[PDB]
């Protein structure tokens, strides 16, 4: 080696593959840091989430987007953000006494629908007949005394027929297995945005080529200090409030012909929802032990017969043809046929999603009933249920009640994508059309908004040989 | 589609004696083999191709490329005769039964 | 494998081009290695583990070019010579085709070697100059 | 550790429905797949749905989706099956099954030991 | 006094020998001094305490070093003349006979006079260069 050193370089542009715990940056901002929470005031961070992008000249790298750490690390985050902060508040366990229940009464109220005055429940099926009235002796602060308290509850929050079927007596459904904790009221918190910001010595790097099957090789690579706005949005059967893709509509599964793989479809153009619980709820207040007081709805007043959602029907119509034709692509010569949902736990058997604090639950039989590639050849009216207690996501143990929200509540969305899975069992030549909505857990949610990002950390020490020995002499060398 | 056929459907073979079978597969994806030992639950045996499950010894084996799998069970012991099957994602062949002379 | 460097780039934007034409990001790579970013919860410990695994990464690596005496520049020559093992690499694609990003992939495997060799030199050039100047 | 327990056999009539239940253990049963298979004589065992215990999804194979029924209970750590309208057809064994990993629907596991029941008039 | 580094002992394994043969092994203990080791529960508070002790005990001592006009150097030659109070040290017992564990407790109780002493021949050493550009 008369010719031939080695020679040491740093801060050299290296990175490998490497996994770590990012920052949580805020929307810079909305956190009163302990004032109230509106979504992470005690935990995260407020800081300027500006992405600074930089479009690099040869990069190619290998993108995955189901084996996406960052999805464990938002389902972590949430999960330990909503645990600490539902844990100070008010337990409902002294609420557990027995209740009597009947149906309830109306004030001569008067009915959207009909041009005509309320005249009983079971015909005026809406709020009013689902929900049922219910006293139960509750204890005052002296611990000594005890009064005749009342509350209307919803049906799905008790349960007789433990109780014996002919008393007319009822629990709260939570008490046979856990005990549930209040939402407290300074506390509520709504899809503020999140940015992550990798640490120091880490770089996100983001693929531009939007239209890539979701694994494999990516060349409009870019690099970015903190990504863009993700909304910690969850629901079940329809993503809503999503980005949109700048091509025509996206399917995505890491194999199609596995059946039991989730399908998520991924649109381009939003379709409006709005949703709606007219009537005016009256928020009684009863209190428990020294210094908690317990929200629930007393009578509802104005008119009452509503729980509703509304689609657009030609642009939902449209929208659901251009996943059918995409579809048809992928699975060829065979028609698309869109059907009910499957069944399996109301929480999946319903889109579901919550506004100003009020959890929904919503029949979409009236939305999937297609036939080929399309539907068959004005808007589209959902009916809907409430729920109070909430076990917090899927199947987990951990429970919770809702506080009532008074006053009518209307929200606004945009419908972006949709979550699907195919039938099985073949009958090949009658089967392959088959699709139905679906379940997801909140990582399928979140994989559609972090499809974009990876992780890497920068390797900032190289070596390679140049032409100097230290001190000595130079060298003969090499050209392209 | 019919994405699984087995053939031969019927071998007789003597103790001792290398037992084939071969699963065809229309359609790209995993294939595998089932023992089903004669009035009993059937069981695992190689899966992802020509990877064995847990606890079977090296008389059985395969591979295939593509759209045909060969199965050999080199000097098949009077215990593991039976009917095998060959699965893929739901699928399940028509069987392929090996009986002892 | 080696160019006039810059800063203004702000971060990792090259990458991509060739050794000889991507060597130059030193000083912000050096920079951004360690600057920035910056009712009980705990993800002050997420934060203060960040932060403390990111400055003992930039401590083990100031520390490896302390003892190669390559400590206080970005650029180092040295004095090991080009192993003995290997006398065989293709340099003419290491000045104007190679990338950093596919180079280090050609150096894994035998890099673990070239850190004793930079030791072991370094040392002996020490107590070399140490007798040099108690020489007199 | 995996363990698949199931009830034992039973005689049914035409157009009568039955029911199966089949209990977990050794395993977090409500993150994990869950499958069953219909394992007929002398011809090819078909294909019945999946289970997922945790949001309690279901799918079917199209020539049943008519007539089957797969619940769960997770603190019970139970499946149960139906069949809604029965047929002599249907006379084989019902064999609830898992995945070792399930990451991966397919089966990949037990295989418990099975129920047998026949459909006669 | 001084020897030929080595790095291929692990750690601490000498100790023992003379200072003539232990001070070969600086590399080792200087890599070793701060490379590794790596439901609500509080050691993560113990495990961030243990680091930045350490990290901070590292720092002081480069610090140290850089004052003197040491940094970047295991062995390092100094300009401070051996102490007008000495002069009566057991040299040929520090050349192959005591072991650095023993020679430490012959230095104590005078080292806070050396920390000085170096820092005050570092200061006007650098002066001196700084008025000797100035002279051009
Ligand atoms: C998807 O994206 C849509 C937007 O595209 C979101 O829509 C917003 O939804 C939130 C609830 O989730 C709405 O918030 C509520 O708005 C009420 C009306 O605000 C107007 O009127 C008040 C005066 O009455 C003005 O001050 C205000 O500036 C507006 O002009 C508020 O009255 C509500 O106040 C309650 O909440 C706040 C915050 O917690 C409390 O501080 C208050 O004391 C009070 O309790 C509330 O803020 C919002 O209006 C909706 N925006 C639009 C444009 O419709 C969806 O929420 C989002 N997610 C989903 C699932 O759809
Ligand atoms: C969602 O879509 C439904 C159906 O299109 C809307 O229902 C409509 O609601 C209005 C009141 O908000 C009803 O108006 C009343 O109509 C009667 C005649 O039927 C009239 O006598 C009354 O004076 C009053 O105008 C309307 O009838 C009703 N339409 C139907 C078909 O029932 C609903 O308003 C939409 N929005 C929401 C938030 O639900
Ligand atoms: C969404 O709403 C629709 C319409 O309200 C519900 O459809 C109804 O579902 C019930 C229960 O599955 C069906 O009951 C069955 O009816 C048949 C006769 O058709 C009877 O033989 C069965 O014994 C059973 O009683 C009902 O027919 C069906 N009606 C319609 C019009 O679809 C649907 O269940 C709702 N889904 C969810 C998830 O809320
Ligand atoms: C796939 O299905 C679509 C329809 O779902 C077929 O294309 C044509 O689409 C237009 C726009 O949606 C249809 O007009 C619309 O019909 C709806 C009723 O579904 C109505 O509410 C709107 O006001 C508008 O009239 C049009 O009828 C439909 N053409 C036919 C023959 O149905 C498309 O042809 C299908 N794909 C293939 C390969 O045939
Ligand atoms: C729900 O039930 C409560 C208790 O029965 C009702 O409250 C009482 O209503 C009667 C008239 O129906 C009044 O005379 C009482 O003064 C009310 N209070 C109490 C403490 O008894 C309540 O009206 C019912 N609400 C509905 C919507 O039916
Ligand atoms: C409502 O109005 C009708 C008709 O005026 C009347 O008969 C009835 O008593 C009123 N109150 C209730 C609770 O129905
Ligand atoms: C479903 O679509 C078919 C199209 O033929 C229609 O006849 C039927 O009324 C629809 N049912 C519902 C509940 O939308």
């Amino acid at each position: 080696a008369e010719n031939l050193w080695v020679t040491v370089y740093y801060g050299v542009p290296v990175w490998k593959e490497a996994k770590t715990t990012l920052f949580c940056a805020s929307d810079a901002r909305a956190y009163e840091k302990e004032v109230h929470n509106v979504w992470a005031t005690h935990a995260c961070v407020p800081t300027d989430p500006s992405p600074q992008e930089l479009f690099l000249e040869n990069v190619t790298e290998n993108f995955n987007m189901w084996k996406n750490d960052m999805v464990d690390q938002m389902h972590e985050d949430i999960i330990s953000l909503w645990d600490q902060s539902l844990k100070p508040c008010v337990k409902l366990t002294p609420l557990c006494v027995t209740l009597i229940c009947s149906n309830a009464t109306v004030n001569n109220r008067t009915a959207y629908d009909t041009r005509s005055n309320v005249n009983v429940t079971s015909i005026n099926n809406t709020i009013m007949g689902e929900m049922k009235n219910c006293s139960f002796n509750t204890t005052t602060e002296i611990r000594d005394k005890e009064k005749k308290e009342y509350a209307l509850f919803y049906k799905p929050d008790i349960v007789p027929l433990n109780e014996t079927s002919n008393t007319s007596e009822y629990r709260l459904i939570n008490c046979n297995t856990s005990a549930c904790t209040q939402a407290c009221p300074k506390v509520t918190f709504e899809p503020i945005p999140i940015h992550y910001c990798a640490p120091a010595g880490y770089a996100i790097l983001k693929c531009n080529n939007e239209t890539f099957n979701g694994t494999g090789p990516c060349s409009n690579v870019s690099t970015v200090q903190c990504t863009h706005g993700i909304r910690p949005v969850v629901s079940t059967q329809l993503l809503l409030n999503g980005s949109l893709a700048e091509k025509e509509i996206v399917i995505r599964s890491e194999n199609l012909t596995n059946n039991a793989k989730i399908i998520i479809v991924h649109l381009n153009t939003s379709v409006e929802i709005v949703c709606t619980r007219p009537g005016n709820n009256t928020r009684k207040s009863v209190r428990i032990g020294p210094g908690q007081t317990f929200y629930a709805t007393g009578d509802i007043i104005g008119d009452i017969r509503q729980a509703h959602c509304n689609i657009s029907e030609k642009q939902w119509n449209e929208t659901l043809q251009k996943v059918g034709k995409e579809l048809q692509k992928h699975f060829p010569n065979k028609t698309i046929k869109y059907e009910r949902s499957a069944g399996g736990d109301m929480e999946i058997a319903t889109h579901s999603f919550n506004c100003g604090g009020e959890f929904f639950y919503c029949n979409t039989s009236k939305l999937f009933n297609g036939t080929y590639n399309g539907t068959d050849i004005s808007t589209i009216t959902l009916q809907c249920r409430i729920k109070q207690i909430i076990n917090m996501w899927q199947g987990v143990g951990r429970c919770m009640y809702a506080p009532p929200i008074a006053g009518n509540i209307t929200c606004k969305s945009n419908i972006t994508g949709l979550l699907l899975t195919r039938d099985g069992g073949t009958n090949s030549n009658k089967t392959e059309e088959t699709f139905r909505p679906a379940g997801g857990d909140m990582r399928d949610n979140w994989r559609s908004e972090l499809y974009k990002y990876k992780v890497v950390k920068i390797e900032p020490l190289g070596v390679a040989p140049t032409r100097c020995k230290r001190r000595v002499v130079g060298r003969r060398r090499r050209r392209r | 589609e019919i994405v699984l056929t087995q053939s031969p459907g019927t071998l007789s073979l003597s103790p001792g004696e290398t037992a084939i079978i071969s699963c065809r597969t229309s359609q790209y994806g995993s294939l595998a083999w089932y023992q089903q030992r004669p009035g009993q639950a059937p069981r695992l045996v190689i899966y992802s191709g020509s990877t064995r499950a847990a606890g079977i010894p090296d008389r059985f084996s395969g591979s295939r490329w593509g759209p045909d799998y060969n199965l050999t069970i080199s000097n098949l012991e009077s215990g593991d005769f039976g009917v095998y099957y060959c699965q893929q994602y739901e699928f399940f062949g028509q069987g392929t039964k090996v009986q002892v002379d | 494998a080696v160019g006039i460097g810059a800063v203004f780039l702000g971060f990792l934007g090259a990458a991509g081009s060739t050794m000889g034409a991507a060597s130059m990001t030193l000083t912000v790579q050096a920079r951004n290695l360690l600057s920035g970013i910056v009712k009980l919860t705990v993800w002050g410990i997420k934060q203060l583990q960040a932060r403390v695994l990111a400055v003992e990464r930039y401590l083990r690596d100031q520390q490896l070019l302390g003892i190669w005496g390559c400590s206080g520049k970005l650029i180092c020559c040295t004095n090991v010579p080009w192993n003995s093992s290997w006398s065989n690499r293709n340099l003419s694609e290491i000045w104007d085709n190679m990338t950093w990003l596919q180079w280090d992939k050609e150096i894994s495997n035998y890099t673990q070697i070239i850190y004793g060799l930079l030791e072991e030199s370094q040392n002996q050039q020490e107590k070399n100059e140490q007798d040099l100047l108690a020489l007199d | 550790q995996v363990q698949l327990v199931q009830s034992g056999g039973q005689m049914k009539k035409p157009g009568e429905s039955m029911r199966i239940s089949c209990r977990a253990s050794g395993y977090e049963f409500i993150d994990c797949t869950l499958n069953w298979i219909r394992l007929a004589p002398g011809k090819r065992p078909e294909w019945m749905g999946w289970l997922k215990p945790r949001g309690g999804a279901v799918n079917y194979a199209r020539p049943l989706q008519g007539r089957v029924t797969m619940t769960r209970d997770v603190y019970s750590d139970t499946a149960f099956l139906e069949l809604r309208s029965l047929t002599v057809d249907d006379t084989a064994v019902y064999f609830c099954t898992r995945g070792k990993n399930c990451d991966y629907n397919w089966d990949f596991e037990h295989w418990g030991r099975g129920t047998p029941v026949i459909v006669s008039s």
